[PDB]
């Protein structure tokens, strides 16, 4: 379970995990989006409620005319965070070679550059003390992630080896659900910290 | 040799603080749905929050023991 | 070929499964809820 | 050599951490159904929910004791 | 060698983690039956599932215990 | 040679389990019989019940550490 | 030779113990004399049979230790 | 080869530092948005701030960690 | 040899349980009298024979220190 | 050799001490700000002051552990 | 040698006991004269005579790592 | 050789015991100031010789800290 | 580690505009246009 690089600069299966789930968020956004109803059914009502969720979060920590900037910022992060937390669940394949297609989050480097994206932005958007405070946050929210994601890619593997060399389905079945239950609460999570920075340094 | 319990008591007092602290958390959230039924949504939803903010920094310790495992 | 693959990939589908015989039942009734609710405030 | 100190150790404090977040949840949630009785379905099904989310990371704690035994 | 040094970590952590843990519960349980004493088999059946899920976990950790002083 | 140093660690983690809980149960059955006076019974048979069920783990680390000794 | 550092930790565990528990009931025993008077007898010797409670563990534990020093 | 274990035990208190400390503070503010749920954005924010405190010394800690890795 | 460590470790614990046990009675006495002033003297008796109690084990442990030391 | 050991347990066990006192002095000021809203500005300052002083025990800890890793 | 490790460990377990023994008391003795203002003077009397008792232990504990560093 | 260490966990142990001492006397002084504002002075300068008062003690664990690592 | 940050910053950046452009400023037209119905 190596680093497999083709490239010496950068990973390369980490630029394959970020681009398949690039394109499976654009077209269930675009599946949901299909076309204009006045009446809401079937994912256009589930786009909306996602998108009146995010708002919600953005009226509980600031002014909505302050934040009502953010929301299509804050929509797409909740849902690519949500999806790149459950693409490592299903398959999580191994090659003859180190390691191919695990997870994007499950890569620290993968999880810390998001959260400095994060920081990036609400600089532009917006005293050792402070900005050693600044630092902690966003490699805690980094970290944060990285480990929630990790540890249970790890346990989830381990199990599967367990089953497979010799009974042990339902462990890995509540691990599984638990870990799908990790990844939804660590996409929310990460999404309303960010729009509390967000909140903090605007407001 | 010396690595593996290192990553071992690292990783048991991420399960000790994050237990302490999840504790503290959904303790007091199950007294205050008792103190009123009508806010357990909102408790649940900032509950789930909170397990989140103590169960964090643990698992970066658990990480950070498979690395030290590692080495 | 890994043996993992197939085995966590079949009970991911069981548990799938299992949720969608769990699980069918609350979030389409939260959908409906969301629906007859904005319905009910358009008409 | 060191391998079954480190699990021994790692599984030790999963079950203190373990035990300190289900005393204090469960305390909680049985001085609420005390206060008002005709809450306890409610309660003591929040309270399983925080024997799970308390119990999460001392059951990975067990498991990977079973690591450290390994090597 | 270690093992039985690690079999009785293992039983100790787990001792110390079920005592306090239990002690929780049954102390609040105690003083809710000394608010309303009519609630007594609630209030026990309670308190005896919290305790057996407090136990139980270092009921595991001493059964591995033993398979730790085994090696 | 650690099998001394291991029951010792066994004794005393039980010990301090035991103290903390049985400190916890009878200090919360003292405040209730301190509260409702003619409860006082009720609330000894629950509390020697609960300090029993509380020392049930410790005396059985007691009695695993002589074997600990032993080997 | 180190059964001296094994029967000092047994004492040591079992004097801390001993002192948390000894705390936490004499603490709010005497809370339920400042609140009412009237009741000194019955809490006092519901107080001495709680100190024999959370010190008999620990008188065990200081006979065990001189066991393990002689070891 | 001790700095391995350096490492695992400074990650390994403050991440049960950072627990107890943050479970404390958001157990807090749920009984807080209990008692008064109009005061949810003024709780928040100090609840963060409070957040930040209780992280960035163990996070200052964690990154003094590596250094002791590397050692 | 290792019997000083072993006497300042039955020192240290002896005095952290003294610490905590006296801290806990004093201060809720303190506690006490604020809830009512005119117990003074039966609170401070009962303050000073808890003191007593919770003192006891470890000045003998202390004693044992110094039987410790020795060997 | 072993200051490495030195200066890491060092930084641990005041990340520990701050994150237990922070966590404390946090969790009693938003609870002081839920109860009343209209002196938060009074609440602060005193609770900033006071994670000025239990973080600035540990400060000179951590200053005091890069002088013993460098010894 | 290692009687500097036997002192230290006296001094600084001694520190922490009186630390928590000496927070409890006055902490709690701020509220008792934060509730009640006109009883301040003798609440803090006894409060100091709580506080060299409750340093009392710690102090020896001092002595005796005096005593253990010349060994 | 371990001097150092013995000086670290001495500045350790006095600076987790400062952190819980002082957390625990700060957090009841603002709650303190919290349920009645017009006693701030008041309850700021007992708060202030309380806290002298903790940290008296581990300071000369930090002096005696370094005449440990002088050793 | 690796080198990704840069590939994936400005992939997310280009993920963003694109997105929002071909379907969430639509959503929030709808949104608005529903608002003021």
């Amino acid at each position: 379970p190596l680093v497999e690089f083709l490239g010496l600069t950068f990973n390369l299966s980490d630029m394959l995990m970020i681009t398949i789930t690039c394109l499976i968020v654009f077209i269930i956004a675009v599946a949901a989006t299909r076309s204009l109803q006045l009446r809401p059914t079937g994912m256009q009502n589930f786009m909306e409620w996602v998108f009146d969720f995010v708002r919600g979060i953005i009226n509980s920590t600031m002014d909505w005319q302050t934040g009502g900037r953010f929301l299509t910022l804050g929509v797409t992060l909740i849902m690519y965070v949500f999806v790149a937390n459950m693409l490592g669940l299903p398959f999580s394949v191994h090659v003859n070679g180190e390691l191919w297609w695990k997870s994007p989050t499950a890569d620290a480097t993968v999880t810390l550059t998001l959260a400095v994206m994060v920081v990036a932005l609400t600089h532009y958007y917006g005293f050792p003390l402070k900005i050693i405070e600044e630092f902690a946050n966003t490699l805690t929210l980094g970290l944060r992630l990285f480990g929630n994601i990790y540890a249970g890619e790890i346990l989830l593997g381990l199990l599967a080896s367990l089953g497979t060399h010799y009974g042990a389905a339902i462990p890995m079945m509540v691990w599984q659900a638990f870990s799908i239950f990790v990844g939804t609460i660590q996409a929310f999570i990460f999404t309303m910290l960010t729009m509390v920075y967000m909140a903090h340094k605007v407001s | 040799s010396l690595g593996v319990l290192a990553a071992a008591i690292a990783v048991g007092l991420g399960a000790l603080g994050a237990g302490i602290g999840n504790g503290l958390i959904v303790s007091r959230t199950i007294e205050g749905i008792a103190r009123q039924p009508e806010l357990r949504p909102v408790l649940q939803t900032t509950m789930f929050i909170g397990v989140a903010l103590v169960e964090a920094l643990p698992i970066i310790g658990v990480v950070f023991s498979f690395i030290y495992l590692g080495r | 070929s890994g043996g993992t693959i197939i085995y966590q990939l079949l009970m991911f589908i069981i548990l799938l499964a299992l949720l969608r015989k769990f699980a069918w039942q609350p979030l389409m009734n939260i959908m409906k809820q969301r629906e007859e609710h904005i319905a009910n405030e358009i008409d």
